[PDB]
Order: C-alpha cells, then structure tokens, then sequence
C-alpha cells in the first residue's frame, strides 16, 4: 500500500457517471450507491479516470450492515482491461451528503484488492460545496499522540481535476453559459474577485463556532488542527512594516499605469468622434444635393 | 479679535513658548491675563511651557469628527471599486 | 499504541514517568509538558512522594512560575545529581517556556528586552542570550535591532494547546469574521449591477 498521497485528481466523468448510477439504483434517504473507484495510483496524485456501479444494499436500520457482492468485483475487472488495462481498483465512491462512520468499515474490504490505501470520494447529488462538489478523503491508520490510541481515520486531501482534452471541449460544447465564477473581462473577474472574499466569511465562520464546540459541548482538542491555525497568525500581516509600507509605494505605481492607459483609450476614442463628424459633413452635401 | 487670531497662529509656529514669549504675542501687559487666556483657549501650560502639538490635535479631530466620513478619509478598496464601474457603464 | 493486554505493572508504569519527567526537566526542545499532564500515566500517578514535587515541577513551567520552580530544584538538584551534573539546561528551560507564551498570547509579534528581563526574570545582560538560545534550537524566527533593543517575532513554534489558549485563538478570528463581512457588504454595494 502507499502511505504516501498528496492530492487526488478527479476525471470529470466521475462525477457525472456517480450521479447516474445513483438514480437507476433509485437510492434515496440513507441508502446511498457504492461502487467502485476506479484509476491510476501508487501515485502521490490519486488520478481517478472512471467510476462503475456495483450491486450493493445499504441498510437504513443499521449501516454497519451492509451487503457487498465480492464476486462481481473480479468479473467487472477483466472487463475493465478490454476497455483499457489501466485501470484498477483506487478506493470506492460514496454518493451521501457526508461521511458516515459506517465508511470505515467498507473501507477494510476494498484494501484486499487495492495497491494502495482506499479512497472515499463523496460525490454529492444535490451538487453542494462552493468548489467542487466533491469532498476526498483516503483512510490512513496511524498513531495519535494525543494520548488516544491508534485510529484509521480519513484525512482530507485536496481536490482537483485532470481532464482531458478531448472531453474537455465536451463540457463546452454541452455547456451554454458565458461563465461567471470563471475568468473573462474586468466585470467577470470582479465577479470573482467578490466571489472570492464571500467564500472566505463562509469558511471563517465554521472556525468560530467550532472553537466555541470544543469548550462547552467537549469536541475533542484536536491539536493537528490548532496547531495550523496557530500558523495562520504567525503568517497573518502586522501593520507597520516597511513590507506593508511599500504596498502603498506599489499601489501607486499601478494605478498610474491604469491613469495613463484610461487617458490612452480617451485619446483613441476622440479620434472617432472627429471621424464620424467628416461623416456627417460629407453626408450634408449628399443631402442637399439630392 | 486679534488675540485669538495670533493664538491659532502660534499652533503652526511652535510647539514651546515661555510664559514671556506668551505674554508678546497675545498683547498682554499682565502675566495673570496670560494664564486667564490659556485656560479658556484650552492651551496646556504646564511648567509655564505650552504644547500646542496637543492643540493641534484637537482641531484636526474636530474636523473628522463630523459625519462625511467614509469618502473623507477615502478607501483604498473604494478608489479601486470607483475606477471598475466607470469602465463597466 | 499500547496494548490493552496488561503485561505493564504499577512499577513499569511509574518508572517510565518519572523518565518522561526527567526528559522534559533536562530536555531543551520539549515543551510537551502539558502533554504528560493529558496523559493519565502522569497525571494520576503522584501518589509517592517523588511524584509530589515532580508534578508541581512540570506544573511550575505551563504557569511560568520561577519562585515555586527554585525552591522545589533547590532541595531535589542535591539529592539526585542527575538535576546536577544538568543544572544549566533546567533552569534555563523555564525562561524559553515563558518566552514563547508571551508572544502567543499578543497580537503584536515583539517584545522588549526589558520586557522579557521582568519576565524571565534575568538581568539585560542574559536577556539577549536567552533570544540567542531560542533562535538557534530553532524555536523562533525574525530579527534583532540592538539599537532599538527589540527582538521582533516572526513565527512561533507550535505548542500544546488548553482550553483558555482556545478563547484567545477564538476572539482573533471573530474581528477578522466581523472585518470581512463589512468590506464585502461596502464592496457589494458599489458596483451592484457589474457582476455578470
């Protein structure tokens, strides 16, 4: 197994083919597809090309009781090489809203047949999140040194997408919206500049209320956690620096350039309207000459 | 009139005065006349030395304080924002 | 990772925690005294007499107590020479501990040398050394002016956390929530319509 990852790369079929199987399985309300994941790995970047279904029962009394049918898996395997022999068992999808505990008990059984540690991606149906709707997860077993014992537990690793070009233009092409949380003109990037700093208040937020979870409704102290938010100040700006200083000193030099090219455009602009009066003057004449 | 004109004056030509330098400028015969002025113009001598930076101070803030404020001090965020719309009219 | 089997006696149990206690007491690079106090093997186990003056030693460096830290060393560093023949390392390890939490708990990344002279309780001289130590274990980061007698702060080493260093990380986070939300509503209002 790899115990080494860093990122997960998600196809954009993935997501799309998840979405599908989860409506002709007709799940809904705590049963949730499951099938498998499939993908290159022994890779830092889990590169996850393909996504299928497999026959898969979810108990809504207990999801510690579930059913999985091992016998398809291997059947469903020798297919996948006749469409490409690339592609092998990377970890298993979820469709649910959010990790569930029962998650890492599935997780055991796909480590049978994997080269590296299993991969939970929960590909949302009701399409959430303000990037990706996806979440990625890959379970890890290791020792806690905050006095609690040995768990496996999945860590969160970013998301990200590789995409090729071919079915990239597909998107495109089956896409008919201009794109606004995507670059363009200065108003569609203003857009974005916007979209940007509201998609930090969000994020901000759960932090407070989480540090408000932890000493009065007892979340456990989770020092891995702490420990990144203690580097967010150290990294976070003072004011009186001569770093910040000469922020100001470089403001003004790119706002001149922007003075200058906003009096360039004027200039050009001014040509126009000296034109379309020799329009207009040569086409006196036509008029009074008709 | 006049010895209120030369003591706004006094804030932008000194910050430290003796109580004789004082007493010239503000056309006064009296030393008790010097100090019954400074009380009432808001002048902090102490030790017979004045400190107009701190009166300075005061009429600056006084011309914050009014309500105009956001465009008086004038954003950085906002000149930005200003310069975006007119293009995007 | 320790086995719920039980194969560790009461003795293994206690003579491994005076070790850690030990470790820490003489250490240079461990400021995980808190984290032998959020383990049971430490914290329950002051039943004996060592481990009366023991815990109070790893109690006097979370609270940057000096007074209380000499006069329980002043008696132990005699009986057992192993404080002894390491005596430098340990007192000079409750300075470092006291000069890490005073930049934690600011919002502004320095100190004076007077003000670390007062707080860990050495002369100007000494002061400076200390700064010096700390840099060079690789505790801290920044600059020196001897000139303005400043040592200013850039990055702090993370530590062991407890629940009021939690409130102080929290408030911070409160006045940047608050700061965000008023200049996207004001950056909002302008420039409604030029959001397509």
């Amino acid at each position: 197994m790899s115990l080494q990852h860093e990122k997960v790369t998600i196809a954009p079929l993935v997501l799309l083919s998840a979405l599908d199987h989860y409506e002709r399985t007709q799940t809904k309300e705590n049963k949730r597809c499951v099938g498998v994941i499939l993908g290159d790995a022994n890779s830092s970047t889990i590169r996850v090309t393909n996504s299928f279904a497999l026959p898969f029962e979810e108990d809504e009394k207990n999801s510690d009781v579930w059913f999985l049918d091992h016998n398809y898996i291997e059947n469903m395997n020798e297919m996948c090489k006749k469409i490409n022999a690339k592609e092998k068992l990377i970890g298993w999808y979820h469709s649910g809203p959010k990790l569930r505990a029962s998650d890492l008990k599935i997780n055991e059984l796909f480590k049978k047949y994997t080269q590296n540690n299993p991969l939970l991606l929960i590909v949302d149906v009701k399409q959430q999140g303000v990037g990706l709707p996806t979440d990625a997860y890959v379970a890890i077993e290791q020792v806690k040194d905050d006095g609690t014992s040995t768990e496996k537990t999945f860590l969160h690793l970013p998301c990200t997408i590789e995409a090729e070009e071919a079915e990239e233009i597909g998107v495109e092409h089956l896409l008919r919206d201009v794109r606004d949380q995507a670059a363009g003109g200065l108003s569609i990037r203003l857009t974005n500049q916007l979209k940007s700093l509201k998609g930090l208040q969000s994020k901000l937020k759960d932090v407070v209320e989480y540090l408000d979870k932890v000493i009065n409704k007892e979340l456990p102290i989770n020092h891995t956690i702490l420990g990144k938010l203690q580097d967010v100040f150290n990294l976070l700006p003072n004011l009186g620096t001569p770093d910040d200083d000469e922020i100001d000193v470089e403001n003004h030099d790119r706002i001149n350039i922007s003075n200058n090219l906003q009096k360039a455009l004027t200039v050009k602009t001014n040509d126009e309207l000296m034109v379309i009066y020799i329009s207009n003057l040569v086409r006196s004449i036509i008029a009074f000459d008709d | 009139a006049i010895r209120d004109e030369i003591a706004k004056n006094t804030e932008l030509s000194y910050d430290f005065l003796p109580l004789s330098n004082i007493k010239a400028l503000l056309f006064f015969n009296n030393e008790k006349e010097t100090e019954k002025f400074a009380l009432e113009r808001n002048w902090p001598i102490v030790n017979s030395k004045v400190y107009f930076n701190n009166q300075s101070k005061e009429k600056a803030d006084y011309e914050d304080e009014m309500m105009h404020e956001e465009d008086q001090k004038t954003n950085i965020i906002e000149k930005a924002m200003d310069y975006a719309i007119s293009i995007e009219n | 990772t320790l086995e719920p089997s039980t194969s560790i006696t009461l003795a293994e149990r206690q003579q491994l925690a005076y070790d850690l206690s030990i470790s820490a007491l003489l250490g240079d690079k461990i400021y995980n005294f808190g984290e032998l106090l959020h383990h049971p093997i430490m914290e329950t186990i002051v039943n004996d007499s060592n481990y009366d003056w023991l815990f109070q030693l790893l109690n006097a460096l979370t609270v940057g107590d000096f007074d209380k830290f000499d006069s329980l060393i002043k008696v132990q560093i005699s009986k057992i020479p192993i404080l002894a023949q390491h005596e430098s390392f340990l007192r000079q390890k409750i300075c470092l501990m006291t000069l890490i939490e005073t930049v934690f708990v600011k919002n502004i990344r320095m100190l004076s040398f007077e003000d670390i002279s007062k707080a860990t309780h050495l002369p100007k001289d000494n002061v400076e050394h200390l700064v010096m130590r700390a840099i060079s274990l690789g505790l801290l980061k920044g600059s020196i002016d001897q000139v303005n007698e400043l040592v200013t702060i850039s990055w702090v080493q993370p530590r062991i956390i407890s629940g009021d260093q939690i409130t102080k990380m929290k408030d911070r986070l409160v006045e940047w929530n608050d700061q965000v939300e008023k200049l996207g509503k004001k950056m909002e209002a302008r420039g409604q319509s030029i959001w397509v």
